[PDB]
């Protein structure tokens, strides 16, 4: 299958016509995802088959072909883009300075931008285009309105 | 069956629309990955 570094949309057509139902990102042969996107399933690169090699419900990540590659972190000062690629949608960079989530284990960068759940993998990028997690694992607000962690897992 | 198709480089860009806001929230995480707004 293509292996290009980049970023991806994961569609399935199990459903009526064809649906994204996430997206991920492809760093040295392994492509990054959320959980909650592919369930674990396997998935196909053209007539390339991927494994899952590794996957945590509770990061709600995993990693096809290798063990997750992208370590990078919010510095907790700078702004930050969310490469948002929606359904039936071109990819679109937006800008942000992330606010956070307080927790009994620490603090996590979060960002508030509400998009379709199929934009859920997209990547967050740092000012140096290094990759500092993943879109899509979050929370509605008194409000109404979408925020999501920037979920980051551990290279080994 | 799910399948991949490419949709563009990882880049940073300039003049990028810059939005959203930046709320400071406790949360709590449960073990099926699912966060919660504690009050
Ligand atoms: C209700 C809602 C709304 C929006 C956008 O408006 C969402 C956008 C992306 C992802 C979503 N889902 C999650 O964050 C779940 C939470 C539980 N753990 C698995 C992922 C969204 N859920």
């Amino acid at each position: 299958g293509e292996t290009t570094d980049g970023v991806y949309r994961v569609m399935t057509r199990r459903l009526l016509g064809s649906t994204q139902v996430g997206v991920g990102v492809m760093q040295e042969g392994v492509f990054h995802t959320m959980w909650h996107v592919t369930k674990g399933a396997a998935l196909r690169s053209g007539e390339g088959r991927l494994d899952p090699y590794w996957g945590d419900v509770k990061q709600d990540l995993v990693s096809y072909c290798g063990p997750w590659k992208l370590d990078a972190a919010w510095d907790g000062l700078s702004e930050v883009q969310l490469l948002a690629v929606p359904p039936g949608e071109r990819a679109k960079n937006i800008q942000t300075l992330p606010g956070i989530f307080k927790t009994k284990d620490g603090d996590i960068g979060a960002v508030a931008l509400d998009y379709p759940a199929g934009t859920s993998g997209s990547p967050i990028l740092d000012k140096c285009g290094r990759v500092i997690g993943l879109y899509g694992n979050g929370v509605v607000i008194k409000n109404g309105s979408y925020v999501s962690a920037i979920t980051q897992g551990k290279r080994e | 069956d799910m399948y991949i198709e490419r949709a563009g480089d990882i880049t940073w860009e300039k003049d990028a629309e810059v939005t959203g806001n930046s709320p400071r929230l406790d949360v709590a995480l449960d073990e099926s990955g699912d966060f919660s707004l504690v009050e």
